[PDB]
RNA sequence: CUCGCUUCGG
DNA sequence: TTCCAATTTTAGTATATGTGCTTCCGAAGCGAGCACGGTGTTTCGTCCTTT
DNA sequence: AAAGGACGAAACACCGTGCTCGCTTCGGAAGCACATATACTAAAATTGGAA
């Protein structure tokens, strides 16, 4: 994980600082750990390690646990700070699923980490006042009922609550509280009866302490494999079967948990039901549509059960794995050409198959399918096998068969892709560090318009920005703001292989 | 106006610290990158060729031929690395054991180390005791193999975990699909009903379908331990600071310094005296080369493999020469010295020229009676001592001394042979220039490297040495004769 | 058999494929504007602790004017172990 | 250790190497310090 | 050298180390193993802890951190095998004091 | 026709461009066909089995277009749409047909449609890292750095 | 020169 | 429900393949040094036919 | 006997290749010696099943 951990840091560093990274790599690097050693160890003062945890505990970024003799150790959630980098993909997915409201909503919880639904809802409507004009007040009622609707649909989630002290073992103060999480009261509001209009940043006791908010990204992570899954059955056959797919996926996103190899089966009259009625479909057309999904050879859907007439169940594993397979194919058809992506599938559906064979059924010449299985080799996206005749296991008296293990190369492509993304955050600082210089003086010169904008502001100093020299510079602030924007959406846009090959990888496990 | 920086420190080494470099520090360190096979250019100059083996930017190994990198001579260059590129990742061999130890300790599929929590933190908790000892560290790398290989389930990504072994040389096998008696798991049949297309165009796959476990290749063994996590790096007891998995499989060579590998220009013929070690790096360029050939042209995978493990074996003879498990077939042919070789042994760097080395201002002389001198003198030979000298440094005593040796010069016995002065460094061989200048010049500090005189205190010693009196010091006093003479009450000491 | 080389292969060995261009929209540009904004808003924010600036050369009755006010962020010591109090 | 003292080519700290000498120089520890008159 | 026909002088062999060990004479035995046969002086870079030229460390690429060193010539070629065999040695060096 | 012949190997040299020329035309037809097939939108069934081609008839119709004068059997379109599956651009069904103008597999047809990828290309063969080459000697402080990559400078610059 | 081999000496 | 019988599981416990060692100098000398297999190109000497 | 144009050969670089013509093929271990891990084996313990 030594590229997890290059990424970490660079993510801590750009997002915390200095001194807080520092300690955030340690805590990755290391594992659970006391305070006193992690300060001793760091090399920093006691004071700045307390700041560095309390302030990555704020955003979730590590957790504390009691053991032994009541020490308190320190551990980081890798995966977490690597999800901090989906931030914008969050962002943009709650204001297209809601209002802005929303938005800014999973925008402050994102930006706080913890807070609490009062802070929350105060903090949107001061942002909103913004948004609109002409005297117009922003009420905290609909900021209320955005909250709740997010709430309920388990986008926001209450942060784990400390029990009641006097009830729960009344005396000694314990080291740490020992948080507990309690799902009855998980996406439970509290009823708020207080409402107010935002400020308009003139610059000129609270009901729900205690009750913290975070934003569920197991929830987000689910909408976007639901996502995924309907945009590749899109592609496959057709929008139709899009629209049933995501209708029947949206029924089962209550009723199931977030891991499991099928969902709740479904039976053909509650989808036909459930469907919006801006299709004009009849009964047998959705059982023609759910019985021809259930023969496609991606197995996206399953019949499993006959009951109440055409009872299907939605097979997200199976799905899972079909999308990791097209990334697969999509990243050596785009690293090494059509031919060696031919290659590439050839050996997939054989699980294991020769050279002789390969040559045979690709129809490519000789000394090129060979020096395409060499490179796919060189790069591990296959395994040989290694038949042995003999335990010897010379060459000479041994078949080698190639085979292609998904889940090996996945977890390949995602350490590259954590490399890949680490390299252009690393390039992106480089170009800003090196022209800081004249970010600085451009930051003074339009500065001059920017102070003395109004009051005191005469004409005279709009024909003198320009005269300075940075008006030649211009072509280089334009390159590297281009290059600065170009970066960061490939950046963003890896993120997305990143989430796929991730999910596939985390749905293989079993965790026993 | 002048930057003050300091001229020298008394740096004294405390200790050193032992580890083990990345790939990318290997390029780090190297200054050229050794890429042509041969070593000397067509021409009948024969220069050493460049970006080849051999090249002077490497340091020097001919007193005429200054190093390229630091402009200094055969005596001042110390030499300088160079690093050549494998095209197929090979075993360490000194480090393969500790491969195979890793690759039992870890999972074969997630790279997490084969512990439970609670063993984690018990662990965890015993090596962060300060003081730890090496001893130690054997101990409890002992412990926590045997604890890992207890278990044969992940409790991270719950894949099956088999036993790993050594079969036949530097292949590892790690027995993924074991024969089960009882009731067969299903992923052991998957993988055997796998075979389907591979049985239908080669029968002989069924019969051998068994025995089929996972071959851990040096690039599947070099992409798990690039993703092993950094905080089970302390529960394999090895150092984070020092070294990484991933740096135990070797993808770059660091070719030593020319010093290392002296050449000879043996000009009585047309060829040169060269060590083992770069003909050993020749021969490892050029698999290299004919890996690369083979994989461009479309070679078979029987002669791929061949290839590579043809390469494995070169690595490891250049590393250690002297290994047990090689094929009858690909036994080398010759001995050759390997860094092994070179270290261990008889006349190795320890032993040889490390624990115990030649001296200079030294004698050996057969020895003669003298009862007539006292037990704490020894008599030395006046040609002897005319050649050991000692430098004796100019004083306000012996000045009026030192003045009269100088005088003598090299020839009559109390004299000298080097005049060192204190300003400038420049000896003054005696034998030329007016002497009595100078002895009249002979400013304090300056170094006077007289002829061995009566009184000077010597080391005496015969070779077989048993016990401490072996080697005694005693006082000289030098005769005309030829041997060296003492009192035969001090034989007994001596044998 | 394989030819010679007198010069080490290029640093950056070039390739005749290049990179897809990158997928464009309303949706995609929103999001690199909006991290943009969270990269400028969340180094002002109070959470992004600075390194202490220190060794003051002398001081002077212009500290005050140039004296950097910026309002902290409270946390909640109930939730938090108490060992990270001031 | 002796050995390792003896490959790093540094004296060994058995035998005359247990002790550190000090030279008895005409000296005076701890000198007056110059006052300071702007502090 | 070895052979008195090649000039070579006398050797120092381990019982003879073994013996002024015994005799407890570090200075003799520094001056006749280190001082008089092999002795040499070597830049470290006390950053990297590798071993740099003429006051240079190509390692890190800089020079404040080089210090010369004192050592004998048969250790230094033992510490560049070692560095060929992957078994780097890093030097922590620190002032006599 | 094993050991010696062959309809793509002429003069003991194989055709790369007969191949790819039946590859282009194989797929061309297939893809009109799906076209055709989702513009009739009669009814889904209807639709998906008019997209399906039958070997036969994509030989039939590779025949009538005539591009080289060698006779093309039946199993070498079907090795040629087996290697446009490999492709990842045609998918193939097999169906239960006892007799017919095809009666190529006993009570088994073989039928093949254009179909599109499941997705398009990933997000990381979008940045240069994800092609490099040299990815494994890339290194912060190195003389292969981020900093000063080719590939990115060469990938903004255009 | 390097390396090995022998013969010595003790 | 519970005593016996059977199966498994791990652990320990005896042999038998590996790797590792085997005095300190010192002195001469003799050998022989990486190659050699066949293939091509160049240089040179002479089987007749010519004064 | 003195000629000279063309032919043949012979001797030295040269590259494909790996010191052995063809593919085989032996013997001997050198001894004292602490590791190993394999295979086994064995008992003891736990769980299933007859009464
Ligand atoms: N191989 C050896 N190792 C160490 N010392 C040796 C060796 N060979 C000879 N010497 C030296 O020679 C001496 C041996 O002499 P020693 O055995 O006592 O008398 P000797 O040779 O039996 O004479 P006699 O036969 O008794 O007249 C002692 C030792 O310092
Ligand atoms: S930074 Fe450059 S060299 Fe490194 S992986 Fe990315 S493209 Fe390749
Ligand atoms: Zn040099
Ligand atoms: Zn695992
Ligand atoms: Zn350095």
């Amino acid at each position: 994980t030594q590229a997890e951990i290059k990424l970490c840091s660079l993510l801590l560093q750009e997002h915390f600082g200095e001194i807080v990274e520092k300690i955030g790599v340690h805590l990755i690097r290391t594992g659970s750990q006391p305070l006193r050693v992690i300060a001793h160890d760091t090399g920093t003062s006691l004071d700045q390690v307390k700041k560095a945890l309390c302030v990555l505990v704020q955003h979730n970024l590590v957790s504390y646990q009691v053991h032994k003799r009541g020490v308190v150790e320190y551990e980081a959630q890798c995966s977490r700070v690597l999800r901090m980098l989906r931030y914008p993909r969050y962002i943009y997915t709650t204001k297209t699923l809601y209002s802005d409201t929303g938005e800014l909503i999973v925008e402050e919880l994102l930006l706080n980490g913890k807070l609490t639904m009062s802070a929350v809802v105060k903090k949107v409507a001061d942002r909103l006042t913004e948004t609109m004009e002409d005297g117009k007040t922003m009420d905290y009622a609909e900021v209320s009922n955005t909250f709740v609707r997010l709430a309920d649909t388990h986008f926001v989630q209450r942060c784990p609550s400390v029990p009641t002290t006097e009830n729960s073992d009344p005396g000694p103060p314990p080291p740490a509280p020992t948080l507990v999480i309690n799902e009855k009261d998980m996406y439970l509001v509290p009823k708020l009866s207080l409402i107010g209009k935002g400020k308009r940043r003139r610059s000129s006791p609270i009901p729900d302490d205690g009750i913290y908010w975070q934003a569920n990204l197991d929830r987000f992570h689910q909408h976007f494999r639901d996502q995924a899954i309907v945009s590749a059955v899109a592609n496959r056959m057709d929008q139709t079967s899009s629209e049933i797919v995501r209708t029947m996926l949206r029924m089962s996103e209550i009723t199931t948990s977030s891991s499991a190899p099928f969902t709740q089966p479904l039976s053909s009259n509650e989808i036909f039901r459930s469907l919006p009625v801006g299709y004009n479909i009849s009964k047998q057309v959705l059982d023609q549509y759910l019985t021809l999904l259930a023969d496609d050879p991606l197995e996206f859907v399953g019949k499993s059960g006959d009951s109440g007439g055409g009872m299907y169940v939605i097979n997200l594993h199976k799905a899972l794995a079909s999308l990791a397979t097209a990334t697969l194919e999509s990243v050596v058809q785009e690293r090494f050409g059509s031919r060696c992506a031919r290659i590439f599938r050839l050996v997939l559906q054989k699980k294991h198959i020769e050279q002789k064979q390969v040559e045979d059924f690709a129809m490519i010449p000789a000394k090129e399918a060979k020096d395409m299985l060499y490179k796919m080799l060189s790069e591990n996206f296959m395994s040989l096998q290694e038949i042995p005749k003999t335990p010897d296991h010379a060459p000479s008296r041994t078949f080698y068969l190639y085979t292609v293990n998904i889940l090996s190369a996945a977890r390949m492509l995602l350490h590259r892709c954590y490399k890949s993304i680490a390299n252009l955050i690393e390039r992106r600082q480089f170009e800003t560090k090196e022209n800081k210089r004249l970010l600085e003086k451009s930051q003074r010169v339009e500065a001059i318009i920017a102070s003395m904008q109004a009051t005191g502001a005469e004409e005279a100093q709009l024909q003198e920005i320009e005269e300075m020299i940075t008006a030649p510079e211009r072509q280089q602030l334009e390159t590297l703001k281009r290059n600065v924007n170009k970066l960061d959406a490939s950046e963003i846009q890896v993120d997305e292989t990143i989430f796929l090959l991730e999910s596939y990888i985390e749905c293989t496990m079993k965790r026993q | 106006k002048e930057q003050f920086r300091e001229t020298d420190v008394a740096k004294k080494i405390s200790h050193i610290c032992f580890g083990m470099k990345s790939p990318e520090e290997m390029r780090q360190q190297a200054h050229i990158q050794v890429v042509s096979k041969n070593l000397y250019s067509q021409d009948n100059q024969h220069a050493p060729l460049l970006y080849g083996v051999l090249d002077h930017r490497m340091g020097t190994s001919e007193k005429d031929r200054p190093c390229e990198t630091c402009g200094k001579n055969l005596a001042d260059c110390l030499g300088h690395y160079g690093y050549i590129d494998l095209e197929l990742p090979c075993f360490h061999v000194g480090y393969f054991r500790a491969v195979i130890g890793i690759l039992q300790m870890i999972c074969k599929t997630c790279c997490h180390i084969m512990l439970s929590q609670e063993e984690k933190k018990q662990f965890l908790d015993y090596l962060k005791r300060p003081g730890l000892t090496y001893l130690q560290k054997r101990g409890l790398k002992k412990k926590i193999s045997d604890k890992c290989r207890k278990k044969n389930i992940c409790h991270h990504c719950g894949a099956f975990n088999g036993t790993v072994k050594k079969c036949g040389l530097l292949k590892i096998i790690h027995e993924k699909y074991k024969t089960n008696k009882k009731v067969v798991d299903p992923i052991v049949s998957n993988f055997l009903q796998s075979f389907e297309t591979a049985i239908e165009h080669n029968k002989e796959v069924e019969p051998l379908l068994g025995r089929a476990q996972e071959n851990l290749n040096p690039l599947v063994v070099l992409n798990l331990f690039k993703r092993i996590p950094a905080e089970d790096v302390p529960l394999l007891l090895m150092n984070p600071e020092a070294g990484k998995p991933s740096d135990l499989i070797l993808t770059r060579l660091l070719v030593p310094p020319l010093c290392i590998r002296p050449s000879v220009v043996s000009d009585l013929k047309s060829g040169t005296n060269e060590d083992d070690l770069t003909m050993k790096l020749t021969e490892i360029i050029f698999l290299n080369d004919v890996i690369k050939k083979h994989r461009i042209s479309g070679a078979k995978t029987q002669m791929i493999m061949e290839d590579w493990d043809f390469l494995q074996l070169q690595c490891a003879l250049y590393i250690n020469s002297e290994l047990s498990g090689i094929p009858l077939n690909m036994a080398p042919k010759k001995w050759t010295r390997g860094f092994v070789q070179r270290l261990k042994g008889k006349q190795g760097r320890f032993r040889g020229n490390l624990s115990g080395k030649r001296v200079d201002f030294s004698g050996r002389t057969v020895i003669s009676p003298d009862p007539n001198l006292r037990i704490d003198e020894v008599a030395v030979p006046v040609h002897v001592a005319k050649i050991l000298t000692f430098p004796e440094k100019v004083n306000k005593a012996n000045i009026n001394f030192l003045r009269k040796l100088v005088q003598n010069g090299p020839e009559v016995h109390p004299g000298a042979n080097f005049i060192q002065q204190r300003h400038t460094q420049m000896k003054r061989f005696l034998k030329y220039g007016n002497r009595e200048k100078m002895a009249q010049e002979l400013k304090y500090g300056d170094i006077v490297e007289r002829h061995l005189i009566d009184g000077d205190v010597v080391l005496f010693n015969r070779q077989p040495s048993l016990h401490k009196l072996s080697i005694m010091a005693h006082l000289a006093r030098v005769k005309p004769h030829r041997t060296f003479r003492f009192n035969e009450c001090v034989c007994t000491p001596y044998n | 058999l394989p030819d010679v080389v007198l010069k080490p292969p290029p640093l950056f060995p070039d390739t005749d494929y290049k990179p897809v261009p990158l997928k464009t929209g309303e949706g995609e540009e929103y999001m690199l504007a909006l991290k943009q904004e969270l990269r400028e808003t969340m180094k002002r924010m109070p959470y992004f602790i600075e390194t202490p600036e220190e060794r003051q050369d002398i001081e002077r009755y212009s500290k005050r004017y140039m004296k950097v006010y910026k309002e902290e962020w409270i946390p909640d010591w109930r939730r938090l172990p108490r060992e990270m109090m001031p | 250790g002796v050995s390792e003292c003896i490959i790093m080519g540094i004296p060994m700290n058995i035998g005359t190497g247990l002790f550190k000498l000090l030279h008895k120089a005409d000296r005076d520890p701890n000198p007056p310090k110059r006052p300071l008159i702007f502090d | 050298t070895e052979g008195r026909s090649r000039d070579g002088g006398l050797r120092l062999g381990e019982m003879e180390r073994d013996c002024l060990i015994g005799y407890g004479a570090s200075m003799l035995l520094l001056e006749r193993l280190m001082i008089s046969s092999d002795a040499f002086e070597v830049d470290v870079c006390g950053q990297c802890g590798l071993l740099g030229y003429s006051g240079w460390c190509h390692y890190c690429k800089s020079s404040c951190h080089v210090s010369s060193l004192r050592i004998p010539y048969a250790c230094k070629l033992l510490f560049q095998e070692l560095q060929s065999m992957n078994i780097i040695p890093r030097l922590k060096l620190s002032k006599y004091n | 026709r094993s050991v010696t012949g062959g309809a793509w190997y002429s003069d003991q040299d194989f055709e790369s461009e007969f191949v790819e020329v039946l590859n282009q035309q194989c797929f061309k037809f297939l893809q009109s066909k799906a076209e055709t097939a989702r513009e009739s939108k009669q009814n889904p069934m209807i639709q998906r089995n008019s997209s399906f081609a039958s070997s036969h008839e994509v030989w039939k119709y590779i025949c009538e277009l005539g591009i080289s004068k060698v006779e093309l059997s039946m199993e070498d379109i079907e090795t040629i749409l087996n290697t446009l599956i490999y492709d990842g651009k045609v998918e193939m069904t097999i169906i239960a047909a006892k007799e017919g103008t095809v009666g190529s597999v006993d009570g088994h047809m073989k039928l093949y449609r254009a179909v599109n990828p499941i997705i398009p290309p990933t997000g990381l063969v979008r940045a240069p890292c994800g092609l490099c080459p040299v990815f494994d000697d890339c290194h912060e402080g190195g003389e292969i750095s981020p900093s000063n990559c080719i590939y990115m400078t060469e990938w903004l610059e255009f």
